[PDB]
RNA sequence: GCCGUCGCUGGCAGUCGGCAGAGCGAGAAAGAGAGUGGCGCGGACGCUACGCCGCGACGAGUAGGAGGGCCGCUGCGGUGAGCCUUGAAGCCUAGGGCGCGGGCCCGGGUGGAGCCGCCGCAGGUGCAGAUCUUGGUGGUAGUAGCAAAUAUUCAAACGAG
RNA sequence: UGGAAUGCGAGUGCCUAGUGGGCCACUUUUGGUAAGCAGAACUGGCGCUGCGGGAUGAACCGAACGCCGGGUUAAGGCGCC
């Protein structure tokens, strides 16, 4: 129920949103991972440019 | 089932508690809800005040120097007053040196 | 012949019975440690007569002989002779009680150091 | 943290501070923004003027970038360039005026809230107001259009 | 029994900051004695100040200062604000002042101080005006926030210029009922 | 008399010492002012200023709100040159005490390998109830009872019986 | 000559829980034969509140409450309990 003043909010959590939740704890080893295949595309084609 | 119906009992206690103020009161009032056609016109008395601005210091300045002219030329017991006197710190001064030059 | 203090007040004491937990008496689930009824009918709560009492703040010790033991000290927990050094300044106003925990073989170092510094012992009879 | 928080005070007080008689229970007057035009009238219209109904033409397909046209006033116009631009032309002979270029700054239109510093000034922008183009000729500037 | 009320004994009011901050309690200790030892009022105006939390001590603007310091009056005197000195872009010249802050922007420091102007810290303050002689106390805008926007007559109640709390601002959103005539009423 | 709260948004940085001089409570604004001419080597405490000190008033409380906890539980970062087989945790105790209280300390016993103080951080953090959950134990109580369908007796053997 | 007495420091803003079953007494008062009935006004109470008296008692009378010593009282009492 409405208390006093505020603001009107319809959050969108009506369906099974706790069966859909994307938790961010691999993003270290994600950030690690893309910097390994970087590093190892870059000897790969050495000396062309690695930016490509 | 059935309740009660309306009461004001207890209100007059709690209308009470934090006083039944009266309104606030400035010595300026809004001047909403005013005749707008005399708004209008009052309005337009302000606008052109500034017309006679220097007509109003020549006034004032006139009306001060003859008001500074004006001016120019015009300008319980007998023993207990004495007590009194005597223990006042200031006026009783020279009075306190007297008995104690004599009590020397 | 034990240090004494450098003053012996009077030690005033508001009461000295504890205060028992309402029912405790009744129950053994219900410990005697304090809890402050809050039952709608509790007529320990509303303060009846001849019922169990409520501490309240107006119990509380003068400020003067507050935590100060029968011989006129207050004491303060040491754990070695290096925390008992602190006493030193304050040898007639603070005694030194022992931890419990403190080996039998570190006691005798404490109690024989506090005799050279002047300061009281609670327990220096203790784990002998 | 939760040691800082009343359900550590509230630990042994019966109701948890929610009452006896009215208790605290599931949902009482509905969930979410329920009652909008019912028993939760009087919040809605003293709090909420407007919210129910509909006003103005509908725009399928809206596309933000079409009406994208950041403003800057002319009492922030001198900011876009560096401060020795300005009290360069302030003290120069000749009267060149600097170019000041708001698009380059990421503005499209200049409008006319403030003052500016009497100096002459060339203004670039897609678009102008009328009381900015005034104030730029009042101090001898001129206005440019650019797309 | 004595017929009395408790409810307003004890006055809510700071009697130190709440922030923790040992630079602003050298401060309050500073000034708590010289609010204490001298007849000064502006020593006790200055050490109420410092115990004032964040929105109670607005920032003042570099353009402010300077209205507020050109008045008739207020040459060579020293503004002092208990609270930070922000620039204001839209001014163009910067006169010499004398300002005391706790705290002064970086860019307002350098517009400051290149037009030969100096800017003490309230222990300098201290030294320099014990008293606070020759000084002009000067406060930041206390309802400049958006808060006050918001503060009043709800805005759904006549002649109530109330700002209301809306998740986004456009045509869809709280403009219909109670906003115009033709959608049920105004007011 | 003592405890606490509130108020005086009260007082104390002046411990200004032999590079000294002891005051600022007093009915009644503003200077214990500055100048220019007419033997001994001494003098308590204090002040964690988040501290210390003074004076006056006050103190009921459900629902509810707030503050303070050197109240208590578990784990993390720091710290205690911390405690501990010369005995940790735990547990018991007609032992000695502390605190208004939440609780805590010490003595004695049992135990056998870990544990705690302080500054911070964190929480699956505090039970008398929920016909609460699971486990255990009572009184009832040596009680109800061991009563449907006719029935057993004598002698001997084995055997501790 | 701050223009009656008396007393008293005031103003102002945010956020806000619980509550939204009440009930009782003097006086006034509607319905009803009346009700420890139903319904109102005013104030005060109980609810939320102990304490002395009414033997006993939500509301009556006195009086409101920090922990104590002395003194004196209120309403009530003083054959014995
Ligand atoms: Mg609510
Ligand atoms: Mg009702
Ligand atoms: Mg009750
Ligand atoms: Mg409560
Ligand atoms: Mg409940
Ligand atoms: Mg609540
Ligand atoms: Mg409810
Ligand atoms: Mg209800
Ligand atoms: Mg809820
Ligand atoms: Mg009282
Ligand atoms: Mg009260
Ligand atoms: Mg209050
Ligand atoms: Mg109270
Ligand atoms: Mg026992
Ligand atoms: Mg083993
Ligand atoms: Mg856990
Ligand atoms: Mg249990
Ligand atoms: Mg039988
Ligand atoms: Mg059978
Ligand atoms: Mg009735
Ligand atoms: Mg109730
Ligand atoms: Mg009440
Ligand atoms: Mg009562
Ligand atoms: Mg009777
Ligand atoms: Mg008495």
């Amino acid at each position: 129920a409405p208390s006093r003043n505020g603001m009107i909010l319809k959050p969108h959590f009506h369906k099974d949103w706790q069966r859909r939740v994307a938790t961010w704890f691999n993003q270290p080893a994600r950030k690690i991972r893309r910097r390994k295949a970087r590093q190892a595309r870059a000897r790969r084609i050495a000396p062309r440019p690695a930016a490509g | 089932a059935k309740s009660k119906n309306h009461t004001t009992h207890n209100q007059s206690r709690k209308w009470h508690r934090n006083g039944i103020k009266k309104p606030r009161s400035q010595r300026y009032e809004s001047l909403k809800g005013v005749d707008p056609k005399f708004l209008r016109n009052m309005r337009f008395a302000k606008k052109h005040n500034k017309k006679g601005l220097k007509k109003m210091q020549a006034n004032n300045a006139k009306a001060m120097a003859a008001r500074a002219e004006a001016i120019k030329a015009l300008v319980v017991s007998r023993k207990l007053h004495r007590l009194a006197y005597i223990a006042h710190p200031k006026l009783g001064r020279r009075a306190r040196a007297r008995i104690a030059r004599g009590l020397r | 012949a034990a240090l004494r203090p450098l003053v012996k007040p009077k030690i005033v004491k508001k009461r000295t019975k504890k205060f028992i937990r309402h029912q405790s008496d009744r129950y053994v689930k219900i410990k005697r440690n304090w809890r402050k009824p809050r039952g709608i009918d509790n007529r320990v709560r509303r303060r009846f007569k001849g019922q169990i009492l409520m501490p309240n703040i107006g119990y509380g010790s003068n400020k003067k002989t507050k935590h100060m033991l029968p011989s006129g000290f207050r004491k303060f927990l040491v754990h070695n002779v290096k925390e008992l050094e602190v006493l030193l300044m304050c040898n007639k106003s603070y005694c030194a009680e022992i931890a419990h925990n403190v080996s039998s073989k570190n006691r005798k170092a404490i109690v024989e150091r506090a005799a050279q510094l002047a300061i009281r012992v609670t327990n220096p009879n203790a784990r002998l | 943290p939760s040691r800082l928080r009343k359900t550590r005070k509230l630990r042994g007080h019966v109701s948890h501070g929610h009452g006896r008689i009215g208790k605290h229970r599931k949902h009482p007057g509905g969930r979410g923004n329920a009652g909008g035009m019912h028993h939760h009238r009087i919040n809605f219209d003293k709090y909420h003027p407007g919210y129910f109904g509909k006003v103005g033409m509908r725009h399928y397909h809206l596309k933000r970038n079409q009406s994208f046209c950041p403003t800057v006033n002319l009492d922030k116009l001198w900011t876009l360039v560096s401060e020795q631009t300005r009290v360069n032309a302030a003290k120069n002979k000749t009267g060149a005026a600097p170019i000041i270029d708001v698009v380059r700054s990421g503005y499209y239109k200049v409008l006319g809230k403030g003052k500016l510093p009497k100096q002459p000034v060339i203004v670039k922008a897609k678009f102008f107001s009328r009381r900015a183009e005034e104030k730029i000729k009042g101090v001898g500037g001129a206005c440019v259009l650019v797309a | 029994g004595v017929d009395i009320r408790h409810n307003k004994d004890r006055k809510v009011r700071r009697k130190e900051p709440k922030s923790q901050d040992i630079y602003l309690r050298l401060l309050v200790k500073l000034y708590r004695f010289l609010a204490r030892r001298t007849n000064s009022t502006f020593n006790q105006v200055v050490l109420k100040r410092l115990f004032m939390s964040r929105t109670n001590r607005p920032p003042l603007s570099l353009s402010r200062m300077i209205r507020k310091m050109k008045l008739p009056g207020r040459e060579n005197k020293t503004a002092v604000v208990v609270g930070t000195v922000t620039d204001d872009v839209r001014v163009q010249e910067v006169p010499k002042l004398k300002v005391c802050a706790l705290r002064v922007t970086s860019r307002a420091r350098s517009r400051i101080l290149k037009a030969g102007g100096k800017i003490l810290t309230f222990d300098q303050l201290a030294l320099d005006s014990p008293k606070g002689r020759g000084t002009v106390l000067l406060s930041g805008p206390r309802k400049g926030r958006e808060v006050y926007r918001h503060f009043g007559k709800a805005p759904g109640t006549p002649h109530s210029h109330t700002k209301p709390y809306v998740r986004s601002k456009g045509r869809k959103f709280e403009r219909a009922r109670g906003r115009r005539a033709s959608r049920g009423y105004k007011n």
